[PDB]
């Protein structure tokens, strides 16, 4: 199998790319994106400083009277940043990195790959361990006061298994909150991803599908012949293989409806020989079959994402995506008599997410979902990239937007070249 | 409808509505709201609210239809419990208003199974201590004093009031007939006696169980209901550990606290324990022995229908369904995972009015028809998509026609979600009866739901068909979290983890395949036996009858009340009545 | 496009309602201001609120997709997102919930439709949704007896009809005149309006049978399996292809033990009479 | 800081080794060990075939009737093994490895490191996913029967988060059961480690402590100056640095009491100048202090493992270890006026584990504990190695022994050179 890779403007990036070259297991760009995703922390030092000064060093709605200390962490930001960097370093010239941001109000921390022996959550712990000792040493905190520093940095942990109230913010979560073995890279909010690609839809879809598919491998879903179907989905839906994705959007973006995209995709599938007549029914309706079912699935998934982009961008809003994915799947099946994206699983997740974005029971708008979420985890990688796309496209119509929930990620992770331009990163490495 | 009124919906429809069952028209707006018969509880509730408000320091208001949605512009209908003649008020099916439903789940939650053979093995290995039927008998006597909260070793211990914990005791069962004969019969849950059911001869069910269990000795221990209510399901295996621990020390003259005691702890809490269910991923964090981790097959095995009515696979379905609707939908989805008014009728639709009953008996009939009148014959080389599709389409047309042709039935099942649940259950039953196999029931489930959407132009609620669209794919998948045998699924199987109107039916399908297959259990021989225990408060052999008694406040078997130790109730003033 | 399978007039109704080239018949003409009254998100004459500045006076993210997809007029203006919602009687409503979403996402740009048994909601930018509401209330997809505008308390799609053929409404949003004419006397969530809004007379039973998208084996509707085997033939096919694919995505039907011999089946037998009543 | 590394027979392995050279972050052997620990699965093919034949394909006490199938997995062990290998392999020549054992009855599986993108439990899932497709393919399992094969290989998962009823056995557990971020390498039962080194106490202690300290780093307990103390505890207690551990056991092995070992170690501490007089009290009792407190701790921690070995080897029983550690800690404090191992944390864990090995409430014999266990997790690395030593030393006097709980591990992993001889591997790396 071979594909050409294209960018978000319909311009070709690489040709005659063997399908294996974009595999999460082999592509150096993907491997790098994964590595950065588990290593990179963001810290709001100004907010942390304020935590210590007010005694707001615990969880939501908590305040401890009498333990207010004034620790000039923003003032001494440069010393803190260097202490941390030196602690994180295992050997000179290694991939350890620490950068101050916004006049030292904020900080990026990247422990070196070598500190991760078995547990990806070292990216969090090394930083948290380094930061709290850094503060204590640099600001000359006494024994008596040391525990307040622990609380400021580690939050309610270990009393709460979740150190989420602490200072170091990752894209990923602690291992316990993962819904299964191999779900690590799925536990990343859509709003964080949307913020990270700075609200550019195709980059968001691409980045999100790169992470989803890598997770799919890690979950054990890509063994033997099962692999091919995932790599095709990734290439076509995620990486705009042979310009199918961009083409569908461009051709229908002016006055096209969701259905228009779907039908244009069926017609392209036919033209390309992906699907062909199996049987003509009494009404004249033709049921189609596909010699290469996995390839059809790739075409369908691309149709799905393109349909989402067209409709959501028309509304300049994110909320439509679940109902968009549903009718994308349903309609493509009714048009052809073939099975929809991920053999019904995508439609399934579109039903639950439709429900849990319009009801009292849970969920929220699309930006609070993610691959690990019980509501949206069901499809085998093709589903959540549509959500990120939708929340990039959203013109802040929603209350829980990336601007509200994820500013920190936009600011700190936004300038990471592999995050900003994931498709070009992959295409380069696949050459 | 089905030819036999004992299983069809015609008596229920006749007795619910003034018009004929096939009537297409009725009358609205003339019932006086809750002035009508079916408003009786709501009028009761209004009278009570006033007292509640009077008792509050700032007169914070409570129940008030005028502050919400007043009820009864349409007929407020009663319901008939499936395969009974018991009518009930709708309001009386809410789990909060129904002590029988509460007891049914508390009974399940407070149970733990624990092998004894390893403990004997440990006694032998480390101490060379003799174990005989007599010492086992003494052990069980001590355990039945200890388990509810009685002291066996220390001086100056406080103890529990027996009438507060009178539902707690322990029995043993075993495939070893000679051991059972030798032990004091007061402590025995007798398999030959509870499973004399057979198909071609007496005791075949017992035979199956004793062969599966073998010459092993197993304990079923029930903890006090009040313990389930004060705490959670995670207490249960731990409580067994503690009291079995204390019993061992006494019955075998050990040091009260030596290294052997430590190994007995691990034996009891880990090595030989069998729980109702395991914990949950932390988003829906829960202790052990809660509904979230309980497989469908265990739900089914907890009913007695197959031992009491061995030739009636659909009664087995419908009794398992009644337990499952209440447990998974009313309590788990409707409370543990949400709360409020909740999901009473999403559940009760599957155990009232003989509607699901009607579909499933018709389903079995159709499936047998296609199986050439030989139940469970469609297996191996006879099992293919053609015959399945024929069966499913036939029964789906049957069931969906009922709702359309007898509009009282649709009016009772007013939400599409329960119509879907029930039509699909009917299709599954048809396949269960033809095949004696659970997995293909999933193929019927998928096609029924897809056929439903296609026929009617609608299905269930906003997020009803998540698992349904996943069903075909998950059918025979072997991927990580995507596949697994039907019997072993439950509400932690990912696409099953959020929605009402499925788990009820599934509990039925899993039971039907197996009863049709002449199997004495679905998933667990151990739990099958344990739940046969006739000293349990709730009657696991007549589920819908129990629900009916709870509804009409005639139920006498609730445990764990505290009336014996209080002088009054919150919000209710003491003093004699005038 | 094919749209959907099916050989009966009900299947053709489905295909037409989905087909943007097909012009839906207009039964009534509700003035825009009366439409605004019914939706009750704003008062007629009241200026559209904004949730963000018009896109033109704003710098959007440098997004290729925003670049090539034109916003609707509602989106460009930064309108709120509001909604319209319908309840469709099981007694031969002209259109059914699922077919509404098919219709909406084929015919309209920039919409958020949701399908349930007793309600179908469409969300869109306020001015956009006002336009969609008028089109859908005016045309053959709305019958004044078997369809209802309802943003809450939707109960009734599956409830028996009244003496006059009206679907139950617990909020009593409609009133019926002696001549059959239906008027809305409350807004779509049961709130008071400054004036009543006349919708018109209901279609006759024969017309409803002619216009409906539902298969219904009662009261003279289409019996899906006896009158249109193609319908389940193709739906089942989709079902089995999803089944095969979940097991092994690359697998063809012919490689499966006991796989389908063909689309359709040879020995389907029915166990109800036509009209179902026995 | 420098140490000499001695073997389990008191022979010097390497002289003047720089303290950093035995760091889990740096030593290539410790690194390979961690690698082998998360990658290596064991599969009882014989027992698996029986599951499918009996329909016992679920959890404890469960049997599904009517789904029995005769799958000749052991007869086709060859085909299956190769099929799994070919699925696990990422690139030709990589570190993918699959072996058959006991005439094909058991099987060792090691996915290549390259499949582990972020989540260590890929070791489990890759093997599980490969194993279940391999069986379905080689044994010609039809679509209808495929879910049974999933049950047999994956256990109750996903309904149960824990796939422990499944067919692939690792030393480590699933991420959800780790007691915190960084705890991965701690979730390894003492009995499994004891079987793995085939009941040779010192290799058991060393292997266990290599893993424990690897974990301490990953927890974030080794940042800044804290790092030094952990490397010292590893070198002395774990690696018999300067032959201190051995000479302590050797000198008291004939008729020494636990107490004799304590004092031997104390006098060695003075002689080495680790501690020295601080103040003579009125009774004559002298309070000691230590210029290098971290070095003292490393000494007390070796004395602790020494005492345990001497007293347990005397009884040839595992059960005394908790109470041994307790009094090792207590008596060394009462003798010096200095703080005990891990500054009281080890005595702490000695108290809980004493309790929870002689009472009704939980735990069991020392063999059922592990670093991650709530009872024994408290010491920062020094504690659990004592338990592995004790259960190596056990003459099968306990019911829940490695012979009973862990034979699969001893059989399959026992042949791995880095497990069989971790101290040698580490020293050759430190050259
Ligand atoms: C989705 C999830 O909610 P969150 O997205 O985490 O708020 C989940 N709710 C449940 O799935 C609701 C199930 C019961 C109510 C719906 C009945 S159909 C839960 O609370 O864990
Ligand atoms: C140790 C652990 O037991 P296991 O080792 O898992 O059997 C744990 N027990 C509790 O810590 C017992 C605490 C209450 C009884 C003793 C009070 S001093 C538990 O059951 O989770
Ligand atoms: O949200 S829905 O309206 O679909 C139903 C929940 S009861
Ligand atoms: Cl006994």
């Amino acid at each position: 199998d071979e594909i050409d890779l294209y960018d978000d403007k319909g311009k070709k990036l690489a040709a005659g790319v063997p399908l294996q070259n974009i595999s999460p297991l082999k592509n150096a760009a993907i491997k790098k994106i994964v590595n950065l995703t588990i290593r990179t922390g963001a810290v709001d030092l100004a907010g942390l400083e304020k935590k210590f000064a007010t005694g707001a060093i615990a969880g939501r709605g908590m305040v401890i009277r009498g333990v207010n200390r004034n620790l000039p962490i923003v003032d001494k930001a440069k010393e803190i940043a260097k202490a941390v960097e030196d602690m994180l370093r295992v050997e000179s010239g290694d991939d350890t990195n620490v950068e101050l941001i916004a006049g030292g109000k904020r900080m990026m921390v990247q422990p070196p790959t070598a500190r991760i022996l078995s547990d990806y959550s070292v990216g969090l712990t090394a930083s948290m361990g380094a930061l709290t000792h850094a503060i204590i040493d640099v600001c000359n905190v006494s024994m008596w006061d040391a525990p307040y520093v622990h609380a400021g940095v580690w939050g309610m942990y270990p009393q709460n298994p979740d150190p989420g109230d602490g200072a170091v913010k990752m894209l990923v979560d602690i291992p316990m909150k993962n819904e299964g073995p191999g779900f690590t890279l799925r536990n990343i909010p859509v709003n964080h991803l949307a913020a990270t690609v700075r609200k550019r839809a195709m980059q968001g879809a691409g980045l999100t599908m790169i992470l989803e598919e890598a997770a799919q491998f890690e979950m054990g879903n890509c063994m033997g012949p099962h692999e091919r179907g995932h790599l095709l989905d990734l290439a076509y839906e995620g990486l705009n293989a042979n310009n199918l994705l961009y083409s569908l959007i461009k051709d229908n973006g002016q006055d096209g409806s969701l259905g228009d995209v779907i039908y244009a995709a069926v017609e392209k599938a036919k033209a390309d020989g992906v699907i062909k007549s199996l049987k003509k029914m009494p009404s004249g309706f033709t049921v189609y079959d596909a010699d290469d079912m996995q390839l059809w699935n790739a075409y369908a998934c691309t149709a799905m994402l393109a349909g989402v982009c067209v409709n959501c961008a028309s509304m300049r809003a994110g909320q439509p995506v679940p109902g968009n994915i549903m009718q994308a799947c349903c309609l493509i099946e009714r048009e052809t008599g073939l099975p929809g994206p991920d053999f019904g699983m995508a439609q399934g997740a579109s039903v639950s997410s439709s429900f849990f974005s319009h009801s009292i029971y849970g969920g929220g708008g699309p930006g609070v979902f993610y691959g690990n979420h019980i509501v949206t985890r069901h499809a085998k990688g093709q589903f959540i990239p549509c959500f990120c796309a939708a929340m990039c496209i959203d013109a802040d119509t929603m209350y829980f937007s990336p601007a509200r929930t994820s500013a920190l990620y936009g600011e700190v992770l936004g300038a990471i070249p592999e995050f900003a331009e994931p498709m070009r990163a992959v295409a380069e490495a696949a050459k | 409808p089905y030819n036999d009124i004992q299983h069809n919906f015609l008596k229920a429809m006749s007795d619910k509505f003034a018009e004929k069952p096939e009537s297409t028209a009725t009358e609205f707006y003339t019932y006086g709201g809750i002035a009508q018969k079916g408003g009786m509880r709501k009028r009761e509730f209004i009278a009570e609210a006033s007292k509640i408000v009077d008792s509050r320091v700032n007169s914070t208001p409570a129940y008030n239809p005028d502050a919400g949605m007043p009820q009864g512009q349409r007929y407020l209908m009663p319901y008939m419990m499936n395969h009974t003649d018991i009518m009930v008020n709708a309001d009386d099916l809410h789990w909060i208003n129904n002590a029988a439903m509460q007891q049914a789940w508390d009974d399940m939650k407070r149970g733990i199974v624990l092998g004894l053979d390893d403990a004997h093995g440990l006694l032998e290995a480390r101490l060379g201590k003799e174990v005989t039927p007599d010492t086992i008998s003494n052990y069980m006597e001590v355990l039945n004093h200890a388990l509810p909260g009685g002291a066996v070793i220390q001086e100056h211990m406080v103890e529990t009031k027996p009438m507060l914990v009178n539902d707690s005791y322990a029995k043993i069962f075993s495939g070893d007939d000679d051991l059972v004969d030798s032990v004091d019969r007061r402590f025995i849950l007798d398999i030959n006696k509870e499973f004399a059911a057979g198909y071609d001869k007496p005791g075949e069910q017992a035979d199956q169980l004793k062969d599966a269990i073998g010459k092993k000795i197993w304990q079923i221990l029930w903890m006090p209901t009040v313990v389930a209510r004060q705490t959670d399901g995670g207490t249960m295996f731990r409580w067994v550990g503690m009291q079995v621990g204390m019993t061992m020390i006494n019955a075998y003259k050990l040091c009260a606290g030596e290294s052997v005691t430590g190994e007995f702890a691990y034996y009891a809490k880990h090595a030989a324990v069998v729980q109702l269910s395991n914990y949950m991923p932390v988003k829906r964090a829960r202790s052990h022995n809660e509904p979230g981790g309980m497989p469908l097959g265990i739900n089914a095995d907890s009913t007695r229908s197959p031992a009491l009515f061995p030739n009636d696979p659909i009664r087995a379905e419908l009794e398992s369904i009644a337990v499952a609707a209440m447990v998974y939908d009313q309590l788990w989805f409707g409370t543990y995972m949400s709360g409020g008014v909740g999901f009473t009728q999403y559940a009760s639709a599957t155990y009232t009015d003989n509607i699901l009953e009607d579909f499933c008996y018709k389903g079995c009939e159709i499936g047998l028809d296609y199986a050439g009148g030989k139940m469970a014959s469609i297996k191996g080389d006879k099992l293919n998509m053609d015959i399945l599709e024929e069966i499913i389409r036939a029964e789906n047309d049957y069931a969906l026609t009922q709702y359309e042709a007898y509009p009282t039935v649709a009016e009772s099942h007013f939400g599409g979600s329960v119509r879907a649940c029930c039509a699909a259950a009917g299709c599954g039953s048809a396949v269960a009866c033809a095949t004696g196999l659970a997995q293909p029931a999933l193929s019927a489930w998928s096609l029924s739901m897809l056929g439903h959407y296609e026929r009617v132009g609608r299905l269930g609620f906003f997020g009803y068909d998540l698992q349904d669209q996943c069903t075909a794919c998950g059918s025979y998948s072997y991927q990580s979290d995507e596949g697994m045998p039907f019997e072993m699924r439950g509400v932690n199987y990912p696409n099953y983890a959020m929605n009402v109107g499925h788990q009820s039916a599934y509990a039925g399908l899993v039971a039907g395949a197996h009863s049709a297959n002449h199997d004495a259990w679905v998933l667990s021989p151990l739990w099958k036996v344990a739940f046969s225990d006739r000293d349990l408060p709730f009657d696991r052999g007549y589920v819908t009858r129990e629900y009916g008694l709870g509804a009409n406040r005639e139920y006498t078997k609730v445990a764990g009340e505290r009336d014996l130790i209080i002088a009054g109730h919150y919000g209710r003033e003491p003093g004699a009545k005038l | 496009p094919q749209f959907t399978a099916g050989n009966s007039h009900v299947a053709q109704n489905r295909r037409n309602y989905m087909d943007p080239s097909y012009k839906l018949e207009k039964l009534r003409d509700i003035p825009e201001e009366d439409i605004v009254r019914l939706l009750a998100h704003r008062a007629p004459g009241e200026e559209y609120k904004s949730i963000h500045p018009p896109l033109e006076e704003m710098e959007e993210p440098d997004c290729a997709v925003r670049q090539i997809v034109k916003p609707t007029e509602g989106a460009a203006a930064g309108d709120r997102i509001r909604y319209v919602q319908y309840t469709d009687s099981m007694f031969f409503s002209p259109i059914t919930p699922y077919q509404r979403a098919w219709e909406a996402l084929n015919r309209y740009k920039g919409v958020d439709p949701g399908v349930l048994s007793g309600r179908t909601i469409i969300e869109a930018r306020e001015r956009d949704i006002e336009k969609i509401a008028k089109i859908e209330v005016d045309c053959e997809l709305y019958d004044t007896a078997r369809t209802g505008l309802r943003g809450r308390t939707v109960h009734g799609h599956a409830v028996r009809l009244d003496k006059d053929g009206m679907m139950f409404d617990a909020l009593r949003r409609w009133s019926r005149g002696a001549d059959g004419t239906v008027t809305y006397v409350k807004d779509m969530i049961g709130g008071a309006m400054d004036k009543e809004v006349t919708l018109g007379k209901p279609l006759s039973d024969a017309e409803l049978l002619k216009k409906t998208t539902m298969y219904r084996n009662a009261q003279g509707g289409v019996w899906q399996e006896a009158d249109d085997p193609e319908s389940m033939d193709v739906t089942a096919q989709i079902h089995w292809k999803r089944s095969v694919g979940g097991f092994q995505p690359w697998a063809k039907m012919k490689d499966i033990k006991g796989g389908k011999k063909d689309v359709g089946v040879k020995n389907l037998k029915l166990f109800t009479p036509r009209g179902g009543v026995e």
